DNA sequence: TTAGCTGGTCATTTTTTTTTTTTTTTT
RNA sequence: ACCAGC
């Protein structure tokens, strides 16, 4: 957190360098900052570089803050995504490439989530099914709002979401982006958004990304399928007795 | 886990508890201390036998884990070795509570504690009957939870009688009342408490005002008698309707659902699993306008004035039909504000029926909604069937036997089907927790032309 | 005179429980302590000290401590308990006026302070500066729990009562007493002919300066309007965020295809870095390799890049000529988002449950008596001339408070003073030119005719130029207002210096009063001072930082005090007129930025009464100090703070 | 020789049905 | 270093 200004030593300014409670100083003139497999792949061993994705659109800082790094090991290209815990330690990895060669290294738990080692307090949360849409929402919201994603697919949602109950209890509103349905979450908290495209990246790459954000701050509460009230049933009773 | 931790091999030190409210003298007298092993400071409590030998350790960490150092016996109490008699003991639920009681009593009263808690209190209180003979009074000090009430209720059979009293607390247990400055209200609960009175033993002295209350309703029932005996339906009750196959359970509960949405004006949430949604609405429309609808071919096409009869009774947002199920019922309670929840068939939904009934009982206890559940009967092995006029007993409940231990009232219907007339039913109340009285309520006739169960 | 110290469970926003309190007295010398069960005795002791006619000494007592007692005495034991404002005094409001300059004297002491306490008026920092500090409660409690082994959860250690809390509360009241003796050991504010530890509330206030009274009244009123809040609309700013967050995600898609990526050196290791428009290095590089020469070198090897050189920039490629405008719009949208909704101190992270924003206002934060605003800053939202300005000020309305008894919205009145420092100048130099300058200000508008005389395009540009010329500019920084050169920057100075030849005489008077000698260094300045301070309008030693800003600290420090007395008098007339302050009455202050006030009231007739009595309050301020000018204001009425700007 | 006064920004385990035989009240 | 206020 910002406290006050100190005189800098590299650029020689007076009100340019700022001091913080963490112990680090930052200058605004010279811009200088001072102070299975069961094998976790080292970042420096497999030639880890923080590159960007061009055909979909993801900046470099989102990959730096989310842990989605490209390896150049053995002459091929890997997209390693890391999973962490509440203490902030590397648990497991997932390797994705053009041939979808899935290599799940480490102890992959039954309740693994991507983007849970930084976000614990808030009001809203966006839950997606993949990794590209989650990074797209972090691009639209500039990596500052709580957004998690399932690391087990949209077919086993009754196990990952059910095992994480006290983590989602800390929030006030949970908004889903699964298919454009879960009941293990408490009532009065689940909101389901409707997109005109397949997923979030199809709205991002076709100019409908506004309709992403309008479905984030103005989502509707799911009303569980078939609980139809006796009033909107006149047509089904008219055709039944005729 | 490995061996009994010596204080020399674990850097033992006796200190106080600032954040909990226990000084160093109480932990010095008891034997509660803290070791420095594996970096993280581990708190540990000591257990001793009747002689005084070190027999067991209880190791807890900063994240509330359990670590028993070896063979944990069942006759080991936390605080047992120091006292070998007295006239009044105080039984707590945990170990910090016993330290709190020793702190607030200046180490005077013989105070013991349990080593298992509210989960295995019966095992540690049944085998310790020979230790409780040398005592004169026992004061039970449990939690203000559901598990604490379950433990103090199920601990009524293994304790000696005529000596044990039960106290109450406004906090969770004694420790939060120690932290919130309620040190003047715990001593009145130690010195004065209440007797057992388990569920059936009402002394004659306690009828000073209950007879005057006897010498002084809820949701009523349609058709004669029933509401005169069981005093209607209340919130949180689980009403059961049991009869034979073809005795008219669905017609009775549908008539009860109609008269609670057109007169009382309450939101009624239906759930029919025996039929579709296009039939029960037609049955309600035929039941309201005094003319049977689904059993006449000409009148189904003569009226098609259909919208008038539709919005006369479905003009409001009163009823809510339905075409895992507990989330649906929780949405019907909270998200719609319904007062009546009707479940038509339970056998299509041993261990399954008991878990389902406990879950429905917890739902009806948390929400407080009128809940009607319909099930079936058994098959009798000797004599006539339930369809020729045999009275239904409380034993014949189809499925796992526990359908009567978690209910509140049971209404049964009997009529002679192959007899002289099939249109004279008999209503029998089998169990009422509030009023108590059972037996025959009244007599109704069906009136085949209309469909209303008018009394006779 | 007693010295009391409290300790409770949480902040004033959500407090429900009393823990402990210590009272020291100046007649019996007794550390009378209290327990959690002695809160009635604590309130009875304070009410006895009020009823006998004494003074209660708190620290940070106006903002937190006294309304905490008024809240706890109601919602814990159901009894009304109000302290009259002429009995409670503070030792933080006294410190912010006596020791108003810590950042310029705190060096040489940082050997004492840890480093986080550099220039802090908190009570622990004065414990380190007075060399009387025996431990700290939070550090010792954290060290205690790490010694026991149970975790330290949330940094919340005022949950349960214990015995260390009483000991550190006793040390807290020791530090408060040792601060009060030094603060009353001053001679310019408190004359050494009477002892101030046994005088009443009619002697302590009215046998000393006026700056010790006006500052406590201002702290009382500003704490009250901090407790009131500012009504805020959330849906109308979420619509703005969802609007202009789908614009900076188009201004980067349209722009990275124009300005391509490049390899930048990290055997030679390279990386594929792309164009980031928020950086002012990537735009500098891409304008350096597209045919643009800066001809302006602030930095020794780099140009300056801002909105005034991104207008006067021309390139050969006609695509980049359109791309630069999108770069400027992207920087604007990025600043708008980071201020409104995505910052650490954004608007949507300081909205309470009742739909209002509570912002801290320091009444004496600047060296010239000007209030500062923080957490968030409600004096820094975009005006109606900037883009997306009316849509940001329309959410900060007073018609977003529907009434709690009739279900109707309220009305807002906003009152601004006109020509404040420019009329204080005509007050101060009226002894030189015999008062034939303070007659043209009263004859028609000043800035409009100044715009006519100086052919500026807008009244805002004329208003910026006149104070830029007045507060000691150079040859170029007032030619830059019109964009011209130093020739026009010289002729405008000569034109507005040869009109009234009294500004240079006043500046020479200030130089002959303050400074006596100034040795010149080719890279610095060595000055032997004679009087570093200036007596203000009520005897306060106003500190002077640099000898060319002496006219500045003579004008704005005398201009802030008339507004500070005006905001007090314009409620001292309304309460005595027969109204009620607060949300459950008839009016409420909402915000006080440096010149104008924003009040919200229940009916239009109450708005008309307030907008009438503001003039009478300002005229009484102008009569109380015998100004040679005639002060005047102007008020507006509306639903929100976009018409009432 | 210097327009001024502030804020705010970035980062490495017990339940229903079938069918053979021994004995007991009751209708 | 930039932005906004007065
Ligand atoms: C009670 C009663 C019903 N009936 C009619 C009403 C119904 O149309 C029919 C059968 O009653 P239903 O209520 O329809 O039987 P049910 O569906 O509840 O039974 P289950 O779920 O156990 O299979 O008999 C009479 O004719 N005379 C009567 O006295
Ligand atoms: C605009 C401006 C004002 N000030 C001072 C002098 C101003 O009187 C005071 C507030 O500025 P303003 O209220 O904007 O100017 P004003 O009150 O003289 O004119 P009017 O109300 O009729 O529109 O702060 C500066 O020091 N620097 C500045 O750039
Ligand atoms: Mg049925
Ligand atoms: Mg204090
Ligand atoms: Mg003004
Ligand atoms: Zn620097």
């Amino acid at each position: 957190v910002f406290l006050y200004h100190i005189p800098c030593d590299n650029c020689g300014s007076s009100d340019g360098n700022s001091l913080f409670s963490d112990g680090h100083t930052f200058c605004y003139v010279c811009e200088k900052w001072t102070a299975m497999t069961y094998n976790v792949w080292n970042f420096g061993e497999s030639n880890g570089r923080y590159s960007a994705l061009t055909a979909r659109g993801i900046s470099k800082e989102t990959c730096q803050k989310a842990g989605y790094w490209i390896a150049k090991v053995d002459g091929v290209m890997y997209q390693v995504a890391d999973y962490r815990d509440q203490n902030g330690n590397i648990v497991s990895q997932k390797v994705r490439d053009k041939d979808k060669n899935f290599k799940t290294t480490g102890s992959h738990k039954s309740d693994a989530l991507f983007g849970k080692h930084l976000w614990n307090g808030g009001k809203k949360i966006v839950v997606t099914e993949g990794e590209i849409d989650m990074l797209t929402v972090m691009e639209l919201q500039d990596c500052k709002y709580p957004v998690v994603s399932l690391g087990h697919g949209a077919s086993a949602a009754k196990k990952t979401c059910a095992a994480n109950y006290e983590y989602f209890d800390q929030f006030e509103q949970i908004i889903l982006m699964f298919d454009m349905a879960a009941q293990v979450l408490p009532a009065g908290k689940v909101r389901v958004a409707v997109l005109p495209c397949k997923d979030a990246n199809e709205c991002h790459l076709n100019g409908h990304d506004r309709e992403i954000m309008e479905q984030v701050w103005n989502a509707g509460p799911w009303i569980p399928d078939g609980v139809v009230s006796a009033l909107s049933l006149r047509e089904r009773i008219r055709e039944h007795l005729s | 886990t490995y061996n009994v931790w010596n204080f020399g091999e674990s850097n033992g030190r006796y200190s106080a508890l600032t954040a909990r409210g226990i000084s160093k003298e109480t932990c010095q007298k008891a034997g509660y201390w803290i070791a420095k092993v594996d970096g993280v400071m581990y708190q540990v409590a000591d257990y001793r036998d009747q002689n005084g030998n070190i027999v067991s350790q209880k190791v807890r960490d900063k994240d509330k884990n359990f670590k028993t150092t070896g063979s944990h016996k069942s006759d080991a109490l936390f605080g047992k070795h120091l006292w070998n008699g007295g006239k009044k003991i105080v039984v707590t639920e945990g170990e910090i509570d016993m330290l709190t009681v020793m702190e607030l009593q200046d180490c005077k009263y013989p105070v013991v504690s349990l080593g298992h808690g509210a989960s295995a209190a019966k095992k540690t209180c049944a085998a310790n009957y020979e230790y409780f003979d040398q005592f004169e009074q026992i004061i039970l000090m449990f939690d203000m939870d559901e598990a604490g009430r379950k433990a103090v209720e199920e601990a009524a059979q293994v304790l000696p009688a005529g000596k044990v009293r039960v106290a109450v607390l406004p906090c969770k247990d004694a420790n939060e009342c120690h932290l919130n400055g309620h040190d003047r209200e715990i001593m009145e609960q130690v010195w004065n408490a209440g007797p057992w009175i388990p569920d059936g033993v009402v002394s004659a002295l306690s009828l000073r005002e209950r007879i005057r209350e006897h010498l002084s309703v809820g949701l009523l029932f349609s058709g004669c008698g029933i509401n005169d005996k069981t005093l209607g339906a209340r919130g949180g009750e689980v009403i059961m309707v049991t009869s034979g196959s073809g005795m008219g359970k669905s017609t009775f509960v549908r008539q009860q659902a109609l008269q609670w949405g057109t007169a009382m004006g309450k939101k009624v949430g239906l759930a029919m699993l025996q039929e579709s949604v296009e039939e029960t609405a037609e049955d309600l429309i035929g039941l309201h306008n005094r003319v049977r609808l689904r059993q006449s071919d000409s009148l189904k096409r003569e009226i098609i004035k259909f919208d008038q009869w539709f919005d006369e009774l479905f003009g409001n947002d009163t009823f809510h039909l339905y075409d895992r199920l507990l989330a649906k019922l929780a949405y019907m309670r909270s998200g719609l504000g319904c007062d009546v929840i009707i479940l038509d068939h339970i056998s299509i939904v041993r261990k399954m029926i008991d878990n389902l009934m406990t879950k429905l009982k917890g739902f009806a206890k948390s929400t407080g909604v009128v809940l009607v559940v319909i099930c079936h009967l058994k098959n009798p092995d000797k004599g006539k069937a339930h369809e020729e006029g045999r009275p239904v007993s409380i034993t014949d409940l189809r499925g796992s036997g526990a359908l009567r231990q978690l209910s509140d009232t049971i209404i049964a219907l009997e009529r002679n089907q192959q007899g002289d007339m099939p249109n004279l039913v008999l209503v029998r109340i089998l169990k009422c927790r509030f009023t108590g009285d059972t037996g025959i309520a009244g007599y109704m006739e069906y009136n085949k032309e209309t469909g209303w169960l008018e009394p006779s | 005179m007693i010295v009391s110290a409290i300790a409770a469970n949480a902040l004033l926003e959500s407090v429900t429980k009393f823990h402990c309190g210590v009272i020291y007295d100046y007649s019996t010398a007794e550390y009378v302590s209290y327990r959690p069960s002695d809160f009635g005795a604590y309130l009875d002791a304070l009410e006895a000290e009020v009823a006998r006619g004494g003074l209660i000494v708190f620290h940070n007592g106006h903002k937190y401590d006294v309304p905490a007692l008024t809240k706890l005495a109601k919602l814990q034991l159901n009894r009304e308990f109000h302290l009259p404002r002429e009995n409670c005094i503070d030792t933080l409001v006294l410190s912010r006026l006596i020791h108003s300059n810590l950042k310029d004297t705190d060096m040489g002491l940082l050997r004492k302070l840890p480093g986080k306490r550099f220039g802090s008026h908190a009570l622990e920092a004065w414990g380190y500066r007075l060399g009387e500090m025996k431990g700290e409660y939070k550090d010792d409690f954290k060290r205690m729990l790490e010694e026991q082994g149970e975790e330290y959860v949330d940094g919340m250690e005022w949950w349960n009562f214990n015995e260390e809390m009483m000991d550190y509360n006793v040390q807290d009241v020791v530090v408060t007493k040792a601060l009060l003796e030094k603060l009353l050991s001053d001679k310019h504010y408190f004359p050494p002919e009477i002892d101030f530890t046994d005088v009443g509330y009619t002697t302590f206030w009215s046998e000393s300066l006026e700056a010790v009274d006006i500052e406590h009244r201002a702290a009382w009123l500003l704490a009250k309007q901090e407790r009131n809040g500012f009504p805020f609309d959330t849906k109308a700013i979420e619509e703005l965020y969802v609007e202009l967050a789908a614009r900076r995600s188009e201004l980067l898609r349209k722009l990275t295809e124009t300005f391509g990526s490049w390899y930048q050196p990290k055997y030679t290791p390279v990386e594929h870095v792309v164009f980031n428009p928020s950086s002012r290095d990537h735009i500098q590089k891409k304008l350096q390799e597209a045919g643009w020469v800066p001809t302006k070198y602030t930095d020794k090897g780099a140009p300056v890049v801002d909105d005034e050189v991104l207008e006067g920039v021309r390139v050969d490629d006609p695509e980049k000529q359109a791309a630069i405008d999108l770069i400027k719009e992207y920087l604007m949208i990025q600043k708008r988002i980071g201020q409104s909704a995505e910052g650490d101190k954004a608007w949507l992270r300081y909205v309470a449950e009742d739909g209002k924003i509570h912002g801290s206002v320091n009444p004496n934060g600047a060296v010239t008596g000007r209030a500062t605003h923080a957490f968030p800053n409600l004096a820094q939202i975009p005006g109606v001339r900037s883009p997306y300005g009316e849509q940001c000020r329309a959410a900060f309305g007073a018609e977003h408070h529907l009434d709690g008894i009739t279900g109707k919205p309220w009305v807002q009145a906003g009152i601004d003073a006109s020509g404040l420092e420019l009329r204080c100048l005509a007050h101060f130099m009226a002894r030189f030119d015999n008062g034939e300058y303070a007659h043209e200000i009263l004859n028609g508008d000043i800035h409009t005719k100044n715009q006519i005389a100086a052919e500026l395009p807008t009244r805002d540009n004329a208003k910026t130029f006149i104070y830029g010329f007045l507060y000691g500019a150079g040859d170029e920084k007032i030619g830059q207002i019109v964009g011209a050169g130093k020739e026009r920057g010289k002729e405008l100075k000569k034109k507005f210096l040869e009109n009234t030849p009294a500004i240079a005489a006043l500046r020479e008077s200030i130089q002959q009063t303050l400074v006596e000698s100034s040795q010149w260094v080719a890279g610095e300045q060595q000055v032997k001072w004679k009087r570093r301070w200036i007596k203000g309008l009520d005897g306060r030693k106003v500190h002077v930082r640099s000898p060319h800003a002496a006219l500045n600290t003579l004008l704005q420090s005398a201009g802030a005090l008339i507004c500070k007395l005006w905001i007090i008098k314009t409620e001292e007339m309304l309460v005595e007129k027969g109204l009620k302050h607060g949300w459950d009455g008839d009016f409420a202050y909402m915000a006080w930025v440096h010149d104008e006030i924003q009040v919200g009231c229940r009916t239009e007739e109450i708005a008309q009464v307030v907008i009438e009595t503001a003039q009478e309050a300002m005229r009484w301020v102008g009569d109380h100090w015998n100004f040679r000018c005639l002060l005047d204001t102007e008020g507006k009425m509306g639903p929100n703070w976009a018409i009432c700007h």
